[PDB]
RNA sequence: CAGCGAAGGAUUUGGUGGAUUACUAGCUAAUAGCAAUCUA
């Protein structure tokens, strides 16, 4: 959900050379179109598929 | 007969003394004011 | 690096400067005669005047200290401070201190040298500035209280690391500690440079040569089971053997003989290295005890020689050099000794070199191989080159009586060599 | 002074104050253009004060024999093949594929012998089968395999005669009153020896046999003998083709082991000597090319429980001679004991003393000596014990010093119950109680 | 794996020469392929680390040339039992392949050098090396009668070479691994097959175009072709033999094997075929 | 205790080098 | 052939190829410009970071390159290119057809020697500009004067002269007057290298027999001679920080250090580079510094440093041996297998024929690291077998990485050449793992896979048997026996529910995985050589033996496309990350892209080396190919990530 | 003990180097100079 190093819990390994921690507080699926919203610290992250890409056929010959 | 010559060459080899870790540890006790030729034959007695 | 590390570096640089009274007391109480409470109250004039008395005593014993009375022990040196002149004046007085130390390394059994180098310890701070040369010079005296005293007051160099449990201790360092000290490679390079300066300025004395040779052969003995350490160790100790053979002292020459004989019996060296070693042995052979050790050394170095090529004729240059250092009576007499040295491969190479290079002294080779007994391959090669001598030159009574000896013992073998090359009726028709 | 002058620098004329680097090599503040040879000398002194002049250039230009030979050489030991005899204290021994790895053994491998000429290794054990393996480095395959039912085998030997060197028999035997003899023909024609020709009471088991060569000594006709170690002190010698009992040699005590020595006499004549040891330590030598009569009787110095004698350095029964003129006198004789002590005698001088002293008594492995074999050149002896695991040592000789780098703690020797040396390749086979022949190659050969 | 390290037939397939190890030393033996017309004596390589890297039957005192790994071509007559003549290059480099046309022997080196020797004169005629051919392990003389022009050299990638100019005149896409067989089939085609793949490909030596691909069903060890291109028998890693019958006709771009032969015993043990010969 | 074969942390230094651009002269 | 999907980006994993590199010095720092085939690469000598890569590939291989302050002079086939910051500033065409093969730069002059023993001098126009640009004259070394020109140097304070080192002679030219000032006496063996000493007017010559000559170029004599018997000398360098050491570099890979003052030999670094790839090809001291940079033809560039002396009074006689400092490297042999380590296209795993598994970074070349082969301890406590002389594992046939449980347990599963077990690796630790999965049927491993739960690894043996091990604990879980000839492809669903195996008997088996049933078996018309499972769309592609690519879905078990057109054996193929295309590469030296929606071939590239591996990134960023020659990984970027390409079929 | 087991095995520790963010070079008075020097 984040690669910002300005948030806290992002890196698992810290460079051997408070900050707002990263967390998702609520997840919900969309009731109409194949997506979900996640209330992170950066905002409401909205992840959705789209059918324009990903050739995924259904029993073609 | 080169195998026979090689066998007589390895047959004419005599038993020698090898250097150990502690073949020369007991010389410091008597390197005190002895002469260096007496040290040489004391070493040669260890080697032979 | 850290700030405490960088400050330890600046402390080690400023080790000798007294920046207050407490450091001056801790730094001036380091004496070699007195204890700390007397040594802290003494002056420079007091320790200078009795060190000048002791240098007059040391100079009437050995007259090479008078120039140190001219420069290092003069009265301008009472006020000469060490860490106030530049690097060039520092290197001048530090090779002055090195000259004094490797001159007075031999004298360390008599109290004038202790009271004289007391002034180098307290004026010029040579226990903490010129400390490697001090340890290397008095290394021989390690069972003695004078080495106990310099270990108590010394600041130990990083190469001398194993003596760090014998500083301020009541017991002397042991011989196994001395072998562990010498067993390093950087210490071996350091000590060989010290010996190079000793051999150069002609100060090698026999107690030093005994100690040095003992520790060297113990290093070789300790490393006798790892060939990579022996191979790291060969161009150090063979180089110091060459530099000890390249001097005039009979004692240091037979010290090098001892090092060479132990090293050649510890690992099988190359044939050409052994031949160049015997050339360096013979090229400066002037004494008599050196001649005794040199003959025994060349015999053992040829004994420890294996493979195809052990008993060739040694070449013309080295054979005539060995002739000019050792004639026939010397070789025959030494073989006639009842202690029976093992001179097999060397005597075989010697007689084959006589048959290729002398061609007049064949009665003597009959007498010496009548004296000592050889092996089957030795006498086979001897009679093969005598056969070739018969076929190149006309066969007189000395070669005939040699073949009578080789008929009177082991006639089947001379038949085997004639049948491998030639014929018995044809050879009897030859001679 | 100089080997060239170019005559162009003298008439060149450079500026100085145009670039900041050359702005420093003026000697005045009025110099602006200088001559070329002057300018070359200015920047020569400038180069000399950037890189200061070392001492190796002006110091010197090109009893020192040792220093010169050290400054040219980089290796300092004998190279590859100008050695011809083994270095002590450090072996050179690679591990090959385990010889019976192709076809596993169903028992402890009790005996093991190479062929005298062919690349064949015969293994055999208490599972009453004997297997021949064509050995090489990579793929030791199984030539053939013969399972004798009801006859567990304990000693198996390749015999190859001296007359035509074309027989190739295999003699094999165990705790039975018979001994089999397979004639190698590449069905299998084997015969069985089961008649002691009047001497069955003194030979109740054919376990400990050895095969050797014997000369008629009125003709120059050799034939193989098998030699059976019997109950009382008896060695029953019998013909290896007809099975006829030729002679018998009785020692006084508990016969424990024996070996065969040969010594040449003239062109085409040799003499066979049987060397048999009491349990107590006293050794008989029987001349048996004549009637089996004693010629020497001596005593082992020390040694109280004596299990195994061996000779080596010439033709043993395990390094056999293919041609009668290649028969050699054995130099070494090792008497290995129950405490693990192995006395070693040098028979170039210890045939005269009659109480001869050993050249060394090895003591490195501490339990009962059950194998000790000499390499065909006679430079290694192999002590081995079937009592504890990993009890094998290779002692170098004449120096009489055990090799200290092999075997290590990770050598899969196992419980060493047989050992064999190759006659040509320089190659050990070591069979353990798990049924595995492990194979090593000594890179000196 | 097989004990037989190297093996090759004579032309007409009447004798088989084979190098196997014998207790750490190589030995070279010759067997007749039909007894109705043992041979118990071998050439023994006397060094433990000298070994044969290639071998070729000459065609009339009959002999083998054994390319060793010390820069030597031994020439060994088989009725007698000695190496009759020892060709040597100036180096110690192992030699990767040899060939001959008539009396003219050619060989390749591990330093990617080409050497030419004359069997009638026992002399090193030529020594050269060409650019961008740097891992060579096969050569094959393209036959044009007594003219020995056009070598054909492989390094994973076959290259046709004119020897008068000492230069490369064609470049064939080889394989992804070193070429292990490289043999001339007709006067316009050559077959090649690499190490550890089951695909031969036949190239047109005049254009560079691959005519066809031949697909074994196991990794190919050796091949033999009948002398008129009508059949190709390859022998594979699993000990099987596969015969492509008439591979040079119109299974159009890649052809499978027509016949497959394997040998089993009476038990069920499958013995492996190595090195067959077809005519 | 044996001698201490530890490695220092190496930093480069400022070196002067002769550049050869002054080794070329033009004629009038 | 130019493409319309993928355009070439870089060839990663390359550090050197054994052209002698050049060093250059900006201010008080140093850079190291090494040739990698047809590009050079500039490295920061204080940390060996890749500063610059040359902007365009030269039309042939760079053969001699030098570096003054800001500029890099690279000589390839005919001409000399003058480069600043990678971007080429000038191109000097020589008037010959001979290949330029040496060059020096001093003053206003650039001097370039060709291989017909002619030398081309180029001059600046006005002495304030940056590089020599105009033609000046031509010099010739004929057969009377000297042999083949073996080096071309300018030793300092020599006013517009040039030391030309031929194979037997040393000539000295005045390059303004075009004259031959001085020709030395001959040398009794062929000299191979030259280096100017920091001593004034002294050059150092290195011969093809083992000796270093110290020629004094003004006296005409030789000062001293150093003999290193049976060693061909390939490099010479001098120490310039108040310690007079020389470093010679020997083509059996050795770096020997000499003291010139006291004439001893300090140390020998043996096997510093491989002899088979050229030995030590260029070794040079960074001047004023005790660090020496070596480089060899085995795609490796190292630095060695001299620590200060351990004796506090002697110093000059107790010289501590040179120790190793940083180094960069890549594969020394061309890579045999390729995979992407993660979905971000950051790291990629890469295995070569020199038996090493590297992990190369696509973002920053310092992060490239060799995966270590230091084995763990045995689990029970018994001994592990193997040789004492440790060598690398047999070269890698296949691998499969699935970083779902990464850092948790073993993560990569790999299959080696002609050995019957598949090792595991951990990409997080960058090291081998604790488990080697056996095949349990005495057959070599022909394929590996692992599930995307990360729990299961799949081994496919050459006797046709799939074994399913657990990646965490390393033990056999299941064993399917369907095929009888070698199993060349295993894969599994993204939901661990149906697995699909393909063998070279030409049957694709479809198994349920949770239940151990088979769902079906489909017999194709050729032996199958390789499978790739596109896991989101559940479509897997097979490279058949009849040179077609059969695209078949696993849900309904039908052949749904069949792509024809390859002329030889298909070496590799891979799906697009959206699963729309499939890019294949085959032994007719071609790479094709197929739009499996329409079923036709979108694009084709004729590439001179045969591409042995093709992998897409798991995003649509990059294609990574791997060819027969070249130690690196060729990297392409799809232009269809920025534009849209027409799915209209090509031909010819 | 069995088992594992290639010219040895195990444990502990000091130092250094490379990564730990995605690779466009050093210095300065900076459209350029220097890097052998900024100063007359």
């Amino acid at each position: 959900v984040s690669r910002n190093m300005a948030l806290n819990g992002t890196l698992e390994f810290l460079n051997s050379k408070m900050r707002p921690e990263v967390r998702v507080t609520s997840v919900q699926f969309s009731p109409t179109a194949n997506a979900f919203a996640a209330a992170s610290t950066e905002g409401l992250l909205i992840y959705s598929t789209n059918d324009t890409i990903l050739f995924d056929p259904f029993d073609l010959d | 007969d080169e195998e026979d010559i090689a066998l007589e060459f390895i047959n004419g080899e005599k038993k020698d003394k090898l250097v150990n870790m502690n073949s020369f540890t007991s010389m410091f006790d008597n390197i005190q004011n002895v002469q260096m030729d007496t040290f040489f034959d004391r070493v040669m007695k260890v080697l032979t | 690096s850290s700030l405490s590390d960088q400050l330890a570096q600046v402390a080690s640089n400023n080790a000798t400067v007294a920046l207050d009274r407490k450091r001056r007391q801790k730094l001036h109480s380091a004496s070699l005669i007195y204890n700390s409470k007397t040594a802290a109250t003494q002056d420079y004039d007091f320790i200078f005047e009795n060190a000048s008395k002791a240098l007059e005593e040391l100079s009437q014993i050995e007259p090479k200290f008078a120039i140190f009375s001219r420069t290092l022990f003069s009265e301008s040196s009472i006020s000469l401070d060490r860490n106030v002149q530049t690097k060039e004046e520092i290197k001048d007085l530090d090779n002055a201190i090195n000259a004094y130390l490797l001159l007075a390394s031999s004298k360390w059994y008599l109290a004038p040298t202790l009271h004289a180098t007391e002034w180098l310890v307290r004026r010029f701070q040579i226990h903490v500035k010129n400390t490697e040369m001090l340890l290397l010079s008095t290394l021989n005296y390690y069972q003695t209280p004078v080495f106990k005293r310099i270990l108590s007051i010394i600041k130990l160099p990083p190469l001398f690391n194993c003596l760090s449990n014998f500083v301020r201790s009541e017991k002397p360092p042991t011989a196994l500690t001395m072998i562990k000290l010498f067993n390093d490679m950087d210490f071996l390079k350091l000590y060989t440079s010290y010996l190079d300066q000793c051999i150069k300025h002609n100060a090698t004395y026999t107690n030093q040569l005994l100690f040095t040779t003992c520790c060297f052969i113990n290093v070789v003995a300790f490393n006798s089971n790892n060939d990579e350490k022996l191979n790291q160790l060969v161009p150090i100790l063979l180089e110091i053997s060459a530099k000890l053979l390249a001097s005039k002292s009979k004692d240091c020459q037979i010290a090098a003989h001892t090092i060479l004989v132990v090293f050649a019996t510890a690992l099988p060296l190359k044939k050409t290295i052994i031949l160049a070693a015997m050339e360096t042995i013979l090229s400066n052979l002037d004494a008599k005890e050196a001649k005794h050790s040199a003959l025994l050394t060349i015999c053992k170095l040829f004994q420890t020689l294996k493979g195809q090529g052990n008993v060739d004729q040694l070449p013309s240059k080295i054979f005539k050099l060995f002739d000019s250092k050792f004639d026939t009576v010397s070789i025959l007499t030494f073989l006639d000794k009842e202690d029976k040295p093992v001179c097999d491969k060397f005597i075989t190479s010697y007689t084959r070199s006589i048959a290729r290079y002398d061609r007049s002294k064949l009665n003597i080779i009959l007498s010496l191989l009548k004296k000592i007994r050889l092996e089957r391959y030795e006498v086979r090669l001897i009679i093969t080159d005598l056969i070739y001598l018969s076929e190149i030159l006309e066969d007189k009574s000395q070669l005939v009586e040699l073949f009578e000896y080789f008929i009177s013992i082991n006639e089947d073998l001379v038949l085997k060599c004639l049948k491998s090359l030639g014929l018995t009726g044809e050879l009897f028709e030859i001679r | 002074e100089a080997a060239w002058i170019d005559s162009d620098d003298e008439k060149i004329k450079v500026p100085i104050l145009v670039t900041n680097k050359t702005k420093k090599l003026r000697t005045s503040y009025n110099e602006s253009k200088i001559n070329g040879v002057h300018y070359i000398n200015r920047l020569r002194s400038q180069f000399e004060k950037i890189y200061p002049r070392p001492k190796w250039v002006d110091d010197e230009s090109d009893i020192n024999a040792l220093t010169k030979i050290l400054s040219t050489t980089y290796n300092y030991k004998d190279t590859l093949s100008n050695s011809k005899l083994l270095p002590p204290k450090k072996l050179d021994i690679v591990r090959l594929k385990d010889a019976n790895a192709s076809h596993p053994s169903h028992s402890a491998i009790q005996s093991l012998s190479f062929h005298p000429s062919k690349p064949l290794l015969l293994t055999g054990g208490y599972d009453k089968t004997l297997r021949i393996y064509h050995i090489d480095g990579k793929t030791n395959h199984l030539v053939t395999s013969l399972h004798l039912v009801g006859s567990p085998i304990q000693t198996c030997t390749f015999y190859t005669s001296l007359s035509n060197q074309n027989q190739q028999n295999i003699f094999t035997a165990g705790r039975r009153r018979y001994m089999h003899s397979w004639d190698l023909s590449l069905t299998a024609k084997i015969e069985k020896f089961s008649r002691l020709y009047g001497h069955e009471s003194t030979q109740r088991s054919f376990e400990n046999f050895k095969v050797a060569h014997l000369q008629n000594s009125q003709t120059n006709s050799v034939h193989g003998i098998v030699l059976l170690q019997g109950n009382n002190g008896w060695i029953n010698i019998l013909h290896s083709t007809s099975g006829l009992w030729l002679m018998g040699c009785k020692i006084e005590g508990v016969i424990t082991d024996f070996c065969i020595d040969y010594q040449p006499i003239s062109r085409g004549k040799f003499r066979t000597i049987l060397i048999a040891v009491n349990a107590y330590g006293e050794v008989w030598e029987f001349d048996l090319n004549k009637n089996g009569h004693v010629i020497r009787r001596w005593k082992d110095q020390g040694g109280v429980g004596i299990t195994k004698i061996q000779v080596g350095g010439g033709t043993t029964t395990t390094c056999p001679a293919l041609q009668i003129s290649k028969i050699k006198q054995n130099r070494w004789l090792a008497v290995g004991s129950e405490s693990g002590f192995v006395n070693l005698y040098d028979r170039n001088n210890a045939m005269t003393s009659s109480t001869p002293t050993p050249v060394a008594a090895l003591d490195q492995l501490t339990t009962t000596i059950s194998n000790l074999q000499f390499s065909p050149d006679g430079q290694i002896l192999c002590m081995a014990s079937r009592a504890v695991k990993d009890a094998l040592r290779l002692v170098h000789l004449p120096s009489c010093s055990v090799f200290s780098n092999w075997p290590t703690s990770g050598t899969p020797l196992g419980k060493v119950t047989s050992v064999a040396f190759s006659p040509s390749g320089g190659l050990l086979a070591v069979g353990n109680e798990q049924g595995k022949v492990r194979l090593w190659k000594l890179n000196h050969y | 794996d097989s004990p037989v390290l190297q093996s090759a037939y004579d032309p007409s397939g009447q004798y088989l020469c084979y190098v196997t190890v014998a207790l750490d030393k190589q030995r070279v033996g010759v067997q007749p392929t039909q007894r109705a017309t043992w041979n118990e004596n071998f050439l023994y390589l006397e060094d433990s680390k000298l070994k044969v890297t290639c071998l070729k039957w000459v065609n009339d005192t009959v002999a083998i040339i054994l390319g060793m790994n010390n820069g030597e071509i031994w020439l060994y007559s088989v009725l007698a039992n000695e190496v009759t003549y020892k060709f040597t290059t100036g180096n110690s480099y192992e030699i990767k392949d040899i060939d001959l046309m008539g009396n003219q022997l050619w060989c390749i080196d591990s330093s990617d050098a080409f050497y030419q020797f004359d069997l009638l004169q026992f002399k090193l005629l030529q020594h050269f090396r060409i650019n961008n051919c740097v891992q060579l392990n096969k050569l094959t003389i393209v036959p044009a009668g007594d003219s020995v022009a056009q070598l054909l050299v492989a390094s994973h990638s076959i290259s046709l070479i004119d020897i008068e100019e000492k230069k490369v005149v064609m470049t064939f896409p080889g394989h992804v691994s070193p070429v292990s067989t490289l043999q001339v089939i007709t006067n316009e085609f050559f077959i090649s097959g690499a190490e550890g793949d089951r695909f031969l490909n036949v190239y047109d030596i005049h254009s560079g175009m691959t005519k066809c691909v031949l697909v074994a069903e196991s990794d190919i060890k050796e091949l033999s072709h009948s002398g008129q291109a009508d059949s190709i028998a390859v022998t594979t890693e699993d000990g099987s033999l596969e015969i492509f019958v008439d591979p040079l006709v119109s299974g159009n771009k890649s052809k499978k094997s027509s016949k497959k032969i394997q040998i089993v015993s009476k038990d069920g043990r499958k013995v492996p075929i190595y090195n067959a010969f077809i005519n | 205790p044996k001698v201490v074969r530890e490695a220092k942390k190496v930093e480069m230094t400022e070196a002067r080098a002769y550049n050869a651009d002054a080794d070329t002269a033009k004629a009038a | 052939k130019n493409s319309k999907i993928f355009s070439p980006f870089r060839i990663i994993g390359n550090v050197s190829n054994g052209v002698p590199f050049a060093t250059g010095t900006l201010g008080s720092t140093f850079y190291i410009v090494t040739c990698v085939g047809k590009t050079f690469q500039i490295y920061d000598a204080n940390t060996l970071h890749l500063l610059f890569v040359s902007e365009k590939e030269t039309p042939s291989s760079i053969v001699a390159l030098s570096a003054h302050f800001h500029y890099v002079y690279a000589a390839y086939e005919n001409k000399v290119g003058i480069y600043k910051r990678g971007i080429e500033e000038h191109l000097l065409e020589l008037e010959t057809d001979a290949n330029v093969e040496h060059l020096c730069i001093f003053g206003d002059y650039l001097c370039a020697s060709t291989d017909d023993n002619s030398i081309f001098i180029y001059k600046k126009s006005d002495p304030q500009d940056k590089y020599p640009s105009e033609f000046y004259t031509k010099l010739t070394v004929t057969e009377i004067q000297g042999g083949e020109i073996v080096s071309l140097q300018h030793l300092a304070t020599y006013l517009n002269k040039l030391t030309v080192v031929t194979k037997s002679n040393v000539l000295l030219f005045n390059v303004r007057t075009g004259k031959l000032v001085f020709t030395s006496n001959e040398f009794p063996d062929q000299i191979t290298t030259a280096e100017p000493a920091p001593v004034l007017d002294i050059i150092a010559l290195g011969t093809v027999t083992g000796e270093v000559i110290m020629f004094n170029m003004r006296k005409g004599k030789r000062i001293r001679t150093i003999k290193i018997p049976q060693s061909r000398i390939s490099s010479l360098s001098f120490r310039t920080d108040g310690s007079s050491h020389l470093s010679v570099g020997t083509s059996s890979g050795d770096l020997i250090f000499y003291d010139l003052d006291r004439r001893s030999r300090i140390h020998v670094l043996k096997n510093i580079h491989r002899e088979s790839y050229g030995g030590v090809t260029q070794a040079t001291f960074l001047n004023g510094q005790p660090i020496i940079v070596t480089s060899g033809g085995d795609n490796s560039l190292k630095e060695y440093v001299f620590d200060p002396s351990l004796s506090q009074g002697s110093g000059d006689v107790v010289v501590q041996p040179p120790r190793y400092l940083r180094s960069r490297g890549g594969h020394s042999q061309p890579p045999s297998y390729i995979a992407f380590a993660d979905s971000q296209s950051h790291f990629m795993l890469s295995a070569s024929k020199d038996r090493s598994l590297w992990s190369f970074s696509l973002r920053k070349d310092a992060q490239s690291q060799e995966m270590s082969q230091r084995l763990h301890k045995k689990q029970d406590g018994g001994r592990v077998g193997g040789s004492t002389i440790k060598s690398k594992f047999p070269e890698i046939v296949a691998l499969a990485i699935e970083n779902a449980r990464i850092g948790e347990w073993e993560n990569i599963i790999t299959a080696h050449k002609d050995e019957k077990f598949a090792r595991t690796w951990d990409m997080r630790n960058k090291r081998v793992g604790r488990w080697t999965f056996d095949t349990t049927d005495d057959g070599f491993v022909k394929s590996v896979a692992m599930s995307q739960c990360g729990n299961f690894g799949f081994i496919g043996s050459s006797n046709g048997s799939i074994t399913i091990y657990n990646m965490q604990s390393g033990i056999l879980r299941k064993k399917y026996k369907l095929h009888k000839r070698a199993v060349t492809g295993i894969s599994l669903d993204g939901m661990n529910r149906k697995m699909v195996s393909c063998g070279l008997d030409g049957i694709v088996g479809f198994y349920d995985f949770n239940k151990s049933t088979l769902l079906g078996k489909l017999k194709l018309d050729a032996p199958i050589t390789a499978m790739v499972y596109h896991r989101s769309s559940d479509l897997f592609a097979l490279a058949l033996d009849d040179l077609s690519i059969v695209v078949i879905d696993a849900v309904t078990q039908r052949v749904v496309r069949q792509l024809w057109g390859h002329s030889n054996r298909i070496t590799a193929f891979d799906f697009s990350p959206e699963g729309r295309w499939i890019v294949s590469a085959s032994l007719d030296s071609t790479i094709r892209t197929w739009d499996l929606p329409t079923g036709g071939c979108i694009d084709g590239i004729i590439v001179d080396n045969v591409a042995t591996n093709v992998k897409f990134s798991p995003n649509g960023d990059l294609l990574a190919t791997t060819h027969v020659t070249g130690n690196g990984i060729c990297i392409w970027t799809n232009r269809a990530q920025f534009k849209t390409v027409s799915t209209r079929t090509i031909d010819e």
